[PDB]
RNA sequence: CGCGGGGUGGAGCAGCCUGGUAGCUCGUCGGGCUCAUAACCCGAAGGUCGUCGGUUCAAAUCCGGCCCCCGCAACCA
RNA sequence: AAAAUGUAAA
RNA sequence: UGGUCAGCAUGGCCCUUACGGCCUGGGCGACACACGUGCUACAAUGCCCACUACAAAGCGAUGCCACCCGGCAACGGGGAGCUAAUCGCAAAAAGGUGGGCCCAGUUCGGAUUGGGGUCUGCAACCCGACCCCAUGAAGCCGGAAUCGCUAGUAAUCGCGGAUCAGC
RNA sequence: ACGCGUUAAGCGCGCCGCCUGGGGAGUACGGCCGCAAGGCUGAAACUCAAAGGAAUUGACGGGGGCCCGCACAAGCGGUGGAGCAUGUGGUUUAAUUCGAAGCAACGCGAAGAACCUUACCAGGCCUUGACAUGCUAGGGAACCCGGGUGAAAGCCUGGGGUGCCCCGCGAGGGGAGCCCUAGCACAGGUGCUGCAUGGCCGUCGUCAGCUCGUGCCGUGAGGUGUUGGGUUAAGUCCCGCAACGAGCGCA
């Protein structure tokens, strides 16, 4: 039973899957699932830079976090976070699925 | 909850407060007449079908 | 690859890496996250803590 | 949805009130929740023969409670019988006198709400269902009538995108007031579901 | 190190000469129009001015040390 | 003369 | 693929000392913000004051409560008349008439607040509504933009029921 | 099909040219021509389940004609600006219950949130329960009543009783309700799903339209009627009319 990390500090990226506008749309409706996680909680959260979406939310972002538990509750999730809804950006009013990247980043010696 | 809040009403539990007026078919706390003991809509439906005594169609 | 999927026109979540299809979406796409956050760490008994234990 | 409630439409107009009666403030309450109570049974145990139409009515106290069916063969019982254990269970919560004198319905075919249950429970116990919109509308129109309708919302033999549909012929003007129409609903309560059946037998002006 | 020019709201530029004197564009946040986004229309927000001494009453401005951007040199006969 | 654009599921 | 499974009904899925059931505190009323609907004003075609006139509707024996008197008062104790074209809520307000202001954040404006009171309802910290003192705030007419209405209609006045112990 | 139609796209014979799914691509390699720019000849790998032609019905048009609505114009007051009330976003929180989303969500469901309403939070209690069917099983009766106990819920625990049924003289048959329990399926849920549905309503919209029958027209989808001239608030009539009637509509 050997690791430094089991409920370590870390940084957090996500990125524009498809769905294209619905990708940003998304990114930043997993963002403030993640941004209330802080003051609804403790932790300190800088976006470290953060690509604009032209229907809403952002493609690329990037979140230097603070409290400890960044990874003994957010380590688990380094990978892909598919989505189907009727986005808000609908000619009719068809269903369609998204998807998102994200990045649980440790931290280096620095 | 919204079964045993039906007889709740009913039965005066504590005060003469607490004894809110039920709809007797629907049950519901909103836009209940006294006159029918029943919500605006239970009074809808039994009003068009005639069930409910002398009431027409208003219209002046 | 893909680690969860969630559904608004449906109301669901599903971890495909534990089999948590259990769901909530409202009051978790609201951020309150300590839902699945739970059982995905407490599926680390039958990996790591069950490679030591016998192999 | 947005149509208007055709027998709602006549009230004092072209037809008269299911129930009547005159009544004092605190009482019209608890008194038509007999009412609707009272058709509790009347709704419950006489559809066997064909509910056409209620008919309550209250003198002073006494209650008269005039029933017409299809074939009242069943509402009397063997003799004696079961139209009189109506009377027992009636005023066993009534309180008042329940002189009921049952009605009768000539034609069956010319009553909406009847030819309403008739096809509503003919999907229920599962049909073809648009040939029995079809042959309802047919054997109603020559069965008495000038003009007539019907129509089924919700699963049609159950596809999931729920259809509607709907038979009519003749003169049928929901918008002319003078014209007599029997609005038929039926409930049908289904495997999959649960059908909406409205019916519309014009019986003539007036 | 030698000389030359530069460093100011987020980006890019004025402002220094003649001190007290902070503007132009973009963008940004708030609002409008719009089905909506840009456009466009209405408002506001934002720099102790490289860094330090110091001159004066007082420094974006004058002066000097150091950090940095850039430009020519450091001739090797 | 004015005046752009609408990603991807029946 | 408008709205509603939260009015009710309802096919399917899930909970089963618990997603079901009871109480009690608390909550839907939180406050750097933003928006929609409205209210009341910025006044002199006005605000204040007493006399004073004139509508319909609509509700009331779970109540509507005259009139006496207490009271600045809200209201309070007393008490009459009604199954109500009987009597009650009821002074309709804009209005007419006399007076008073005197171009000012004012006698316009009534926000906000401190202590002091009545009424409900077990109950008034969150949390009500009315009353008295006092406090007397933004607002001197509204950026870009934007709404209703063609006649008893816009505009502007009071009254009224339903929800309801109270609001 | 459009349209062709003695100027054939008709009926025939003769001769040449050319086509053989779309892209790739009139490109590449070769060859010939050119001063060049380039022309002629002219493939394939790969790749798609189409590419297409005419015609129909719609929708759209910064096309046309004719109409209409407080649509603008013409006028009258108005929020947006202030302070307060109310509803949402948002944020916050122990929870800040839910739904409603441009027109058609935002004084909306709410025609009454102090607890109640109450579906949320928070902590003390219910386990066939506040709730209606019904099964055995221990069986008290009704229970006014009472303390204990607590914020209340609750859980403890007394003092109690002369019912009805049996006629058994009978100090005791069970039956009877209900009280009660533990205890047989049960309940119950405002838990998710309007993108599984009924019903109900908003909405284009009081808009003047939309369809059916038979006939004829077109191989057909379809057309006609329902178009046109006139009139109307209007598919309201009128005259005409390969149409004649009819239903749902305005009436
Ligand atoms: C390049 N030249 C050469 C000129 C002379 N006659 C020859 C020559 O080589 N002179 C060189 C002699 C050395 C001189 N030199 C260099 C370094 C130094 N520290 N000092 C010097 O004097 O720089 C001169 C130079 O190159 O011009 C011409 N174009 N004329
Ligand atoms: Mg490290
Ligand atoms: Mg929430
Ligand atoms: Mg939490
Ligand atoms: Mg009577
Ligand atoms: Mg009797
Ligand atoms: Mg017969
Ligand atoms: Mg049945
Ligand atoms: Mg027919
Ligand atoms: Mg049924
Ligand atoms: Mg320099
Ligand atoms: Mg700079
Ligand atoms: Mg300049
Ligand atoms: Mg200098
Ligand atoms: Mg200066
Ligand atoms: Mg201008
Ligand atoms: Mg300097
Ligand atoms: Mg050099
Ligand atoms: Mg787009
Ligand atoms: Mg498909
Ligand atoms: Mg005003
Ligand atoms: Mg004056
Ligand atoms: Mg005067
Ligand atoms: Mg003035
Ligand atoms: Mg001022
Ligand atoms: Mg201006
Ligand atoms: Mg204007
Ligand atoms: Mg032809
Ligand atoms: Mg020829
Ligand atoms: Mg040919
Ligand atoms: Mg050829
Ligand atoms: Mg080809
Ligand atoms: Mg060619
Ligand atoms: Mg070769
Ligand atoms: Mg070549
Ligand atoms: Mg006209
Ligand atoms: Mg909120
Ligand atoms: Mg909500
Ligand atoms: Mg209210
Ligand atoms: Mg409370
Ligand atoms: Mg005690
Ligand atoms: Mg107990
Ligand atoms: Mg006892
Ligand atoms: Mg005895
Ligand atoms: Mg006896
Ligand atoms: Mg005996
Ligand atoms: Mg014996
Ligand atoms: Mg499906
Ligand atoms: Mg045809
Ligand atoms: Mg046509
Ligand atoms: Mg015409
Ligand atoms: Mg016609």
């Amino acid at each position: 039973p050997k690791d430094p990390d089991d409920e370590r500090n870390a940084f957090l990226e996500v990125r524009a899957g498809t769905g294209g506008d619905e990708a940003a749309l998304f990114a930043g409706d997993l963002f403030r699932m993640y941004s209330r996680y802080a003051e609804a909680r403790r932790w300190r959260v800088e976006i470290m830079s953060a690509s604009e979406g032209e229907h809403g939310g952002y493609k690329e972002i990037i979140a230097k976090i603070s409290g400890d538990g960044v990874y003994g509750r957010l380590k688990f999730e380094s990978g892909g976070h598919r989505v189907q809804r009727v986005p808000a950006t609908e000619s009719q009013g068809r269903i369609h699925t998204s998807a998102c990247t994200v990045a649980v980043m440790p931290e280096l010696p620095d | 909850a919204r079964k045993a809040l039906i007889e709740k009403a009913k039965r005066t539990p504590k005060f003469k407060v607490r004894a809110y007026t039920r709809c007797v078919r629907c049950g519901r706390a909103r836009s209940v007449y006294r006159f029918f003991g029943l919500c605006r809509i239970c009074l809808r439906e039994l009003a068009h079908k005639g069930q409910l005594p002398g009431v027409r169609k208003a219209s002046w | 690859d893909r680690n969860r999927t969630y559904n608004f026109p449906q109301g669901r979540v599903t971890d495909h890496r534990i089999n948590l299809t259990l769901y909530r979406l409202d009051e978790v796409m609201e951020g309150k996250l300590d839902m699945l956050i739970e059982p995905i760490i407490q599926e680390h008994q039958a990996d790591q803590l069950a490679a030591l234990s016998e192999q | 949805g947005n149509k208007i409630h055709p027998i709602g439409f006549r009230l004092g107009i072209t037809r008269d009130w299911e129930s009547r009666w005159y009544a004092g403030k605190k009482q019209y309450r608890h008194l038509l929740l007999e009412d609707q109570r009272i058709r509790g049974l009347l709704e419950k145990e006489l559809y066997s023969a064909g509910l056409a139409r209620v008919d309550i009515e209250r003198a002073a106290d006494n209650v008269a409670v005039t029933v017409h069916v299809a074939k009242p063969g069943v509402v009397i019982g063997r003799g004696g019988e079961r139209i009189r254990v109506l009377r027992e269970e009636l005023a066993k919560l009534t309180g008042k006198n329940v002189a009921l004198n049952v009605q009768e319905v000539q034609n069956p075919n010319l009553s909406a709400p009847l030819v309403a249950q008739r096809v509503a429970e003919q999907i229920e116990r599962r049909f073809a269902v648009r040939r029995a919109i079809k042959q309802a509308v047919q054997r109603v129109m020559e069965s008495g009538a000038k003009g007539a309708k019907v129509i089924v919302s919700g699963r049609i033999g159950g596809a999931e995108q729920a259809r509607t549909e709907w038979a009519a012929q003749g003169r049928v003007p929901l918008h002319t007031l003078r014209a007599n129409i029997d609005y038929g609903f039926a409930l049908a309560r289904t495997t999959y579901g649960v059908l909406g059946v409205k019916a519309y037998i014009f019986l003539g002006e007036v």
